[PDB]
DNA sequence: GCTGCCCATTAAAGA
DNA sequence: AAAATGTGACTTTACCCATAACTTTGCCGTTACT
DNA sequence: AGTAACGGCAAAGTTATGGGTAAAGTCACACTACGTCTTTAATGGGCAGC
């Protein structure tokens, strides 16, 4: 599983890896490597416990890129909340209102709630992010 | 690939088949005619227009939010 | 309700 | 493969070289285009609630400061009753009339009456080539920001129906209409006498 | 079968369609998909396919893709 | 005065 | 018998600022070996 | 006791992801879609027999 949680850069990095260690592993290292003592010291340590624990050290040298990343939203939960009330009861409506005229609504009512103002990127990138049957049907 | 005269918006110049070639705008004919030292001020004045001119996007909406409530 | 055939059950085969 | 109509847009673009006689021209009430349009909402009668269909409209616009000057909604076909009016605000709320005034190839446009009152306020008939739009450009693009900043924001618009093939007894704006002429036409006029009318031009850096 | 008529579609449009489609081969299909267009929610179409043995098969409304082929 | 019998027409929705 | 009017309102990229969730390094402590 | 290899601490870097503005890019304004044929069932007149 933790294998199948990578991705094929992964598996590209992770073969850098190996053939970075392997020659440390047959007792011949090389003259010219351009890796560091401690990065080779830790993907050799890493590699020896995979092998020690897992039964198969390869997947220790796995990075899973997608682990990391900032998934957490910028904007203030009041702000999301009535920027989806408007897309709601106000873009998806039988009317085939404009992005820019539901916008500028938005943008009034959060002054007059006194809640930090989305920006037209965000509305547009929350209204691509809603698409579908609703969004259609409405 | 194109490059802009910073002293003339009446001119510009795009890489075509593997030529520099000059582009001609419209405040070229309209600013033809003139001395190479009131183009470049008149240049430099238009540039700001028409930045100045997007910023002002958040006055039309608010206007047009409240005719439209 | 408009145009919609009654409902029954039709004899099948060629008489 | 397609005809005129379909290359047209692809024509061509005539770039000036020279400081001919300015397109838009040099000082408002100098070049003013006259455009009508069928205004995509519905309407339904104001007293027994029929629908109606879809208004005129018919625009009297100056080429300068994009100023509406004259905006006129009937629901009959274009004909001079249609010119007689909006020429009839233009020298009303503003003062005069236009110098020169565009005008496609219309039967409004041909008749006797529209040329013998131009003639007699001495205004300039200009007339576009017939299937030409861009000669009357400034004012024909009027209509679509009346769509996007009014008309698409209202019940029973005629939007939908550009998809003929996929209208349903419950979309259709017949029964959604909610609208009257009168009132359409009041927030028309306010729309292009106080929300455009201060709202600033790419093409001039003002209201 | 292939028919081709000016006239609106009705029942006389099944009718030589399935007369056609007996004569090139011999028999009806067994069952038989249609639309929900009113020809079809007939009388005369539904004794047609019943004489011949005929599964009649009617595909929801606004749902084209029943038909696909 | 009473009752049975074929012809037009209205009803909407789907292709 | 004929020259010479495209616009501009509303979207979509594209680059920058901030921070999470890890890899990538040096540097020093420790230890096997000489 | 000195030296090279191993490993912990930690900061430095790397993608990644949800925001911001500013400017390149789209596209509709160009008169115009709602309109027509088909279908069965019930009902309501006149017309005729008792
Ligand atoms: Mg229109």
């Amino acid at each position: 599983q933790r294998f199948h949680q990578a991705s094929p850069e992964d598996q590209a990095e992770a073969l850098e890896r190996y053939k970075t260690i392997e020659p440390y592993l047959n007792g011949h290292p090389p003259e010219n490597e351009t890796i560091p003592a401690r990065t080779i010291r830790h993907w050799k340590a890493k590699y020896l416990i995979a092998i020690q624990k897992y039964g198969c050290g390869y997947i220790g040298l796995l990075s899973h890129r997608s682990v990391k990343g900032n998934r957490q939203r910028k904007l203030p939960e009041d702000t999301l909340a009535i920027m989806e009330k408007f897309i709601l009861e106000d873009y998806e409506t039988l009317k085939q209102k404009r992005m820019w005229e539901v916008h500028a609504a938005l943008v009034r009512a959060c002054e007059e709630a006194g809640v930090i103002a989305p920006s037209y990127k965000a509305f547009t990138k929350e209204v691509q992010r809603r698409t579908g049957y609703e969004q259609t049907k409405k | 690939q194109i490059r802009y005269d910073p002293f003339n918006i009446g001119i510009a110049y795009a890489f075509v088949r593997g030529q520099w070639v000059q582009c001609i705008s419209q405040y070229y004919a309209e600013l033809q005619g003139r001395s190479e030292k009131e183009l470049k001020l008149a240049s430099i004045e238009l540039r700001k227009h028409y930045s100045n001119h997007t910023q002002q996007s958040k006055v039309s909406a608010k206007n047009l939010a409240e005719f439209l409530a | 309700k408009v145009g919609k055939r009654k409902p029954k059950r039709d004899p099948i085969g060629v008489q | 493969r397609q005809g005129r109509r379909a290359a047209y847009q692809h024509e061509s673009f005539y770039w000036e070289l020279a400081i001919t006689t300015p397109r838009h021209g040099d000082r408002p009430f100098e070049i003013g285009h006259i455009a009508h349009t069928e205004l995509d909402v519905e309407l339904v009668c104001s007293d027994t609630g029929r629908n109606l269909g879809r208004p005129w409209a018919t625009f009297l616009v100056d080429a300068y400061s994009r100023r509406l000057l004259a905006v006129y909604l009937t629901f009959d076909s274009p004909s001079y009753r249609s010119c007689l009016m909006v020429l009839r605000i233009c020298v009303k709320r503003h003062g005069r009339l236009p110098q020169i005034v565009v005008v496609d190839n219309g039967a409004e446009f041909h008749s006797v009456y529209f040329e013998t009152l131009l003639a007699t306020f001495e205004c300039t008939k200009k007339q576009r080539p017939p299937a030409k739009a861009r000669f009357g450009s400034v004012c024909e693009r009027l209509f679509g920001t009346s769509n996007t900043q009014f008309v698409h924001n209202l019940l029973g618009n005629t939007q939908i129906t550009r998809n003929v093939r996929q209208v349903t007894k419950s979309v259709n704006p017949k029964n959604l209409a909610v609208w009257t002429l009168g009132l359409l036409y009041e927030y028309l006029c306010a729309w292009a006498y106080e929300v455009y009318d201060t709202d600033e031009h790419p093409a001039l850096f003002q209201s």
